[PDB]
């Protein structure tokens, strides 16, 4: 008679997570997109740096 | 400008550099082990012999020993025993016997010897509880072994006198069931040394010394492509 | 998400044979070495036995050796353990167990209390 | 008592599934067709830091993207200058065994914890000239697995007792705890606000928690193995976890499951550290195989090979401007890779 | 006044053989040198040894090819300034590479036998003992050749001087204690393979294997046909053979087989060579 | 006139050198045997 209140805290965690708006796969998809690609001019690692703007050469 | 905060990042540079060395002579001269057993084994009395961790640092013929052993933690081994990587030898200790123990202790020592990462780590084996074996014998090891009644007993080592056939037969029979998955995937990068030690007994610490001794002859002899 | 399902118990008469069920799901099957473990009530848990992931390597306890069976269905997904001629002291809940990591041999954790790749459990009452 | 929670639980699960079943509209892979891949990357070994004796574990960069601390199993944190290849400092432990460190947001306090239990965070006012301990957090009854700093007087660690906790650094006292995993929490990642923290544990669960709240928000479970190793993507709304069955995952947070997921057929190594670049197109994986992969994060394409080290690599850091990558391996030699 | 011997047509092809081995032997051990510039992750003291000991054998050859085009019976007639420059550059690189053997016999006992005082050997005891100790015993036998026999470019031998000796007296003698510390390895070797093996047949396979590979290295293969007899015969063709096939192949035999039949550094050149193979592709 | 292992290439430096100077001696004095025969 141990466990009885992880198995309750359990359901009560799965009825707090059950009443949620998830939203649509598609449009996350999109934002990540367009996240990813509105910030592809600063990225150092995609785009090869000059040796002058590069501090490690 | 520049040229003082050069100057002054080399002299600090130069003088960690300078410390990094001292400890590096310090470091590479001690000799680190972990204690690793079950709850009966007995490791208290080995302790008290010769928190999370438990530290302990002695000598013998000026050689500096660190001996770490696990406290407070959880039974989940499969995430901190990577860190015990760079360790000389495993002392694994056990009690020779409610659950059954062996077979606890047969499945560690199996995950011990079988891990990706401790393929380099030698395991010093310790039978600890050899008069309990003594005395449990007289009125429960063939229940738990039914390989136990048709067992012969080795020739090729001496034992001791003044001992029960039985005690002696239940001693290299545990020390055989060792063997078998030691002796398996071994391929000698990582060996196991067996041993048989009682309660009180000061004869230990030499047995740690000899088998580290030998663990660090077969790392040079490796090195140097000999054996 | 991984989940294991057991099948088969109840109380049965002592002598008898019996037959347990494993259904898998979330993973690969064919991956892990896997284990049958027991806990006895009133004591700890045990080690009954396991079967490696080919199939070839299978061990026993030897307080098991000779009388249980363990066998794996990779297609069927499933885990089977014929137990003939049982005794009176092996009344304890049963756990289908897998080891945490795939392609290996070693499994630390398997034995302990608070496992989270392992089942319900089955009651066996002899 | 027990059966009739446990049936309730399973329709509660069940629920889950179909909801999530329902909401799922179309995969990446099929709308990321028309996207014009990565190509070859070809980053080279440009600093190679050699101050340690035994394996470094753990490393983190600072804000200023110059400095960064290295921590070792011998009893060295070390906190090395990256431009100029200069040990700025070196920091001798109370424990030899430490998994874990941090640096300050603001670069005073550097934080530290291992075996012992304690995290130990150390000041770099060098009023004296010499560092001393000036904190010590001793309420955990497992080993510190991972600790990130939210500001100066807070501090998020995750422990080996299925536990998290938020430590304040002035008093020393637990300001929440977490208590929802079964397994080890092996590491957690702070978003860009500091706003919430997912949490990655041993039962292939990865959980969403609220620093200001201190409950859990969401749970996801999409993995086979044991978690080793999270990260946040750049916005704040997806984040990809690394296991054990040498498969990554990259979840998000309004969807409630994962949207892709990145493995090979030669790949068999379990993975160890990942983190995002500054954009979020690379993710880098460190695996067990002596080499760090690049995947496209959009196609899930293997792009760069990361192939330099001798040993396992543990560690691995991108600095806040994306310049470089130190990746810290056991063979006690940090490389910075450009 | 003299005549000619029948073993002349067998001794300038013992040159050509001297020719042969000791050009491959750089073939060996420059590119070896390579290796020790290269792999920076290998660089333990054993490895530094060995990468002086190749070095102290680069330079021998080096001036082993300007000893054998320099020399001339018009150079002989005449005692010239740089005749003896080269000789003594010879002996002194040549006593200089038996010290460092010396290195390796000691540091390797040091590593086996007493080896909880490993830790106390030091590189720079290693550095004084390998090219310090020669340069007393080189000049002194600079004085002793200006001061008592000064003719035929100092290595001329006349019969009742023995200053050849005063440079060959400690070299015999180091290779006395590269015989002994040798047989205490091999015992701590059995000490080894009883435990390890339980076939009688393998244990000695591999006691012979490690014998065969160590005695180039700690160069016994001196001792094994050292001293003539005297007596005007077959023997001396039989000196001049062994003496100069081992000679030649020491330090190619030392190179090859603590180089490239190393796990370690085969391991690297197959890492180094997959990084080449994914840059390429 | 002992000899060492050690001292291989001198040996054969010293009994190379007498080889040609015994070859020259050997050439001059056949010359002096075709100045002899011619005067
Ligand atoms: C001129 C005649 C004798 C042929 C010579 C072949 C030489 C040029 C070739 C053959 C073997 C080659 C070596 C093979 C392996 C390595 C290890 C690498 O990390 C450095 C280059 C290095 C050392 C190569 C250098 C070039 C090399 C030495
Ligand atoms: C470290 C050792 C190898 C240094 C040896 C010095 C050598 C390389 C130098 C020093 C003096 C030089 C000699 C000087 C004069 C002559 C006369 C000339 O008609 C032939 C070359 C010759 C004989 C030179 C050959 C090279 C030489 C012998
Ligand atoms: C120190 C080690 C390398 C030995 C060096 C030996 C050489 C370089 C030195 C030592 C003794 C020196 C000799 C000392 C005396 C004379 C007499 C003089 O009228 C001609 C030069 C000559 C012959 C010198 C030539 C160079 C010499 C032979
Ligand atoms: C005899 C004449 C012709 C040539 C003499 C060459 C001498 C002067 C040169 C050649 C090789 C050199 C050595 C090469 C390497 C080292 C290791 C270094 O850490 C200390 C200096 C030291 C020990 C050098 C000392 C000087 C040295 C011995
Ligand atoms: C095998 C390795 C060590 C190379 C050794 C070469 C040896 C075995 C060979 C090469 C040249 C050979 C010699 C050639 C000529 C003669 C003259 C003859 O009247 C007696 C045998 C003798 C003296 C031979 C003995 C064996 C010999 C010395
Ligand atoms: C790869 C091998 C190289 C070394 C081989 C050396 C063998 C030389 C043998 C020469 C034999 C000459 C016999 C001449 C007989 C005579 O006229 O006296
Ligand atoms: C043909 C080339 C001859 C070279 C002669 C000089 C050899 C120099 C050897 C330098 C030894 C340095 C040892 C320390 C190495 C290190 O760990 O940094
Ligand atoms: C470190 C010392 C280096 C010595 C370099 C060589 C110097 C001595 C050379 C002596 C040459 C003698 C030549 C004949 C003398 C003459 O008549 O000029
Ligand atoms: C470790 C010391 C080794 C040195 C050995 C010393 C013996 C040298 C023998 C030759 C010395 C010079 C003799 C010149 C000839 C003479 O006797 O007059
Ligand atoms: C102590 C170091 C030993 C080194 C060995 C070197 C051997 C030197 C031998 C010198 C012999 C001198 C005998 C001269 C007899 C005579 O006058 O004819
Ligand atoms: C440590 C030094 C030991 C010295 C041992 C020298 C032994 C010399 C033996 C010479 C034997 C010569 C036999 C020639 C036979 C033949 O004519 O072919
Ligand atoms: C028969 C004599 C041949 C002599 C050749 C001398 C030069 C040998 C070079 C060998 C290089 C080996 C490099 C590593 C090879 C590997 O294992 O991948």
């Amino acid at each position: 008679t141990a466990s009885i209140a992880q198995a309750r805290k359990l359901v009560e965690q799965l009825k707090m997570e059950a009443n949620i708006d998830r939203i649509k796969v598609s449009k996350a998809a999109a934002d990540l997109m367009a996240y990813c690609e509105a910030h592809a001019k600063e990225d150092p690692l995609l785009t090869p740096v000059p040796a002058s703007e590069n501090p490690f050469r | 400008d520049q040229r003082n905060e050069e100057k002054a990042q080399r002299e600090a540079n130069k003088k960690i550099e300078k410390q990094l060395q001292k400890d590096k002579q310090v470091y590479r001269a001690t000799h680190r082990l972990l204690l690793l057993g079950a709850g009966e084994s007995g490791k208290s009395t080995i302790v008290k012999q010769m928190t999370g961790i438990f530290e302990t640092k002695f000598q013998v013929d000026k050689v500096n020993f660190h001996m770490f052993d696990v406290g407070a933690q959880r039974d989940e081994r499969r995430k901190w025993i990577q860190c015990f990587n760079d360790v000389t030898a495993i002392i694994f200790v056990v009690a020779s016997s409610q659950t059954n123990r062996l077979q606890e202790a047969l499945n560690l020592f199996k995950s011990i010897w079988n891990n990706r990462w401790l393929r380099t780590i030698s395991v010093i084996l310790f039978l600890n509880k050899q008069d309990l074996l003594a005395e449990k014998v007289l009125a429960k090891i063939e229940d738990y072994f039914p390989e136990f009644a048709r067992y012969t007993t080795p020739e090729d080592a001496t034992p001791e006198p003044g001992e029960d056939p039985r005690v002696t037969r239940a001693k290299y029979f545990i020390r055989d069931e060792f063997l078998r998955i030691s002796t398996a995937s071994g391929d000698g990068r990582h060996y196991c040394y067996p041993h048989f030690t009682c309660s009180v007994d000061t004869e230990n610490i030499r047995r740690v010394f000899n088998d580290c001794r030998d663990i660090i002859q077969r790392m040079h002899l490796r090195q140097y492509e000999l054996l | 998400q991984v989940q294991l399902q057991e099948s088969g118990g109840g109380l049965v008469q002592p002598g008898g044979s019996l037959r347990l069920s494993c259904a898998a799901s979330g993973f690969t099957f064919s991956n892990y070495k896997m284990n049958w473990v027991r806990q006895a009530p009133g004591k700890g848990l045990e080690w009954v036995s396991d079967i490696s992931q080919s199939g070839a390597s299978i061990s026993y306890t030897g307080s098991v050796k000779g009388r249980f069976t363990i066998s794996r269905d990779n297609a069927k997904n499933t885990l089977y353990l014929q137990m003939n001629s049982l005794k009176p002291e092996d009344t304890a809940v049963y756990y289908c167990a897998r080891c945490p990591a795939p392609f290996t041999r070693d499994c630390f954790d398997v034995t302990s209390t608070t496992y989270a790749y392992r089942g319900q459990g089955t009651q066996v009452t002899v | 008592e027990l059966d009739q929670l446990r049936q309730e639980a399973e329709q509660l699960k069940n629920q889950i599934r179909d909801a999530r079943k329902a909401c799922a509209d179309a995969t990446l892979s099929q709308i990321t067709n028309n996207i014009d891949p990565v190509g070859r990357i070809q980053m080279r070994t440009r600093r190679t830091l050699r101050g340690h004796l035994a394996k470094i574990y753990a490393m983190h960069w600072g804000t200023d993207s110059r400095l960064l601390v290295s921590a070792s199993q011998d009893g060295k944190l070390i906190i090395w200058d990256s431009y100029t290849t200069n040990k700025v400092h070196a920091i001798p432990l109370r424990s030899s065994w430490v998994m874990t460190c941090a640096y300050a947001p603001s670069g005073n306090y550097v934080a530290c914890g291992g075996l012992d239990n304690i995290c130990s965070i150390y000041n770099l006012k060098t009023r004296e000239g010499n560092v001393r301990v000036s904190r010590e957090l001793a309420g955990h009854t497992g080993y510190l697995s991972c600790c990130r700093f939210l500001d100066d007087n807070q501090i998020v660690t995750s422990s080996g007792d299925t536990t998290c906790a938020l430590w304040d650094i002035e008093t020393g006292q637990q300001t929440t705890t977490f208590t929802g995993h079964t397994g080890d929490v092996m590491s957690l990642s702070l978003a860009p606000d500091t706003r919430l923290f997912v949490s990655g544990a041993c039962d292939a669960s990865a959980k969403l928690w609220d620093v200001r709240e201190g409950m859990c928000r969401q749970t996801f479970t999409g993995h086979e193995s044991d978690i080793n190793a999270i990260c946040f993507f750049p916005n704040g709304n997806a984040f990809a976890t690394g296991s054990d069955d040498a498969t990554c995952r990259l979840f998000d947070l309004r969807a409630d499951q994962e949207l892709m997921t990145y493995s090979h057929d030669n790949i068999i190594c379990g993975i160890t550290s990942v983190s995002f670049s500054k954009s979020g197109r690379l993710l880098l994986a460190g695996y067990d195989d002596f080499n760090c992969n690049v995947w496209d994060a959009l196609k899930a394409d293997r792009a760069g090979v990361l192939a330099g080290h001798d040993n396992r690599v543990s560690c691995l850091g991108v600095t806040d401007d994306g310049m470089a990558v130190a990746t810290g391996s056991w063979d006690s030699f940090l490389k910075i890779w450009n | 006044l003299n005549e000619e011997k029948k073993s002349k047509v067998h001794y300038h092809v013992a040159v050509i053989i001297n020719y042969l081995g000791h050009c491959i032997s750089l073939v060996a051990l420059l590119v070896a040198f390579v290796l020790f510039l290269r792999l920076r992750s290998i660089r333990c003291l054993r490895n530094i040894i060995h990468w002086n000991l190749i070095s102290a054998f680069i330079l021998r050859n080096a001036t082993w090819f300007v000893v054998q085009l320099t020399m001339s019976p018009e150079v002989h007639q005449s005692n010239v300034g740089w005749c003896r420059l080269v000789t003594a550059a010879y002996n002194y690189f040549h006593v200089t590479n038996f010290f460092w053997m010396f290195g390796e016999g000691c540091y390797l006992h040091t590593a086996i036998v007493l080896t909880y005082s490993t830790d106390r050997l030091r590189k720079w005891m290693f550095i004084c003992i390998g090219w310090g100790v020669p340069f007393p015993i080189i000049v002194a036998w600079a004085i002793g050749k200006l001061y008592y026999d000064n003719e035929k470019c100092w290595f001329g031998k006349r019969p009742g001087v023995y200053t050849d000796y005063i440079y060959q007296g400690p070299m015999i003698l180091v290779l006395l204690i590269n015989f002994i510390f040798l047989f205490n390895i091999v015992r701590i070797l059995m000490t080894k393979l009883r435990a390890s093996t339980t076939s009688e047949t393998i244990q000695y396979r591999k006691a012979v294997k490690a014998t065969l590979v160590l005695l180039p290295l700690l160069g016994i293969t001196y001792m094994l046909f050292f001293v003539n007899p005297g007596e005007d015969e077959v023997s001396r063709v039989v000196f001049i053979y062994f003496n100069s096939f081992l000679e030649s192949f020491q330090g190619f035999f030392v190179s090859v087989f603590y180089c490239f039949l190393n796990s370690e550094v085969r391991s690297a050149i197959r890492k180094r060579w997959h990084r080449w193979q994914d840059k390429h592709s | 006139n002992p000899s060492l292992s050690i001292d291989l290439t001198f040996h054969l430096l010293r009994t190379l050198l007498e080889l040609a100077r015994t070859q020259s001696q050997r050439e001059r004095a056949e010359q002096n045997r075709i100045i002899f025969d011619s005067v």
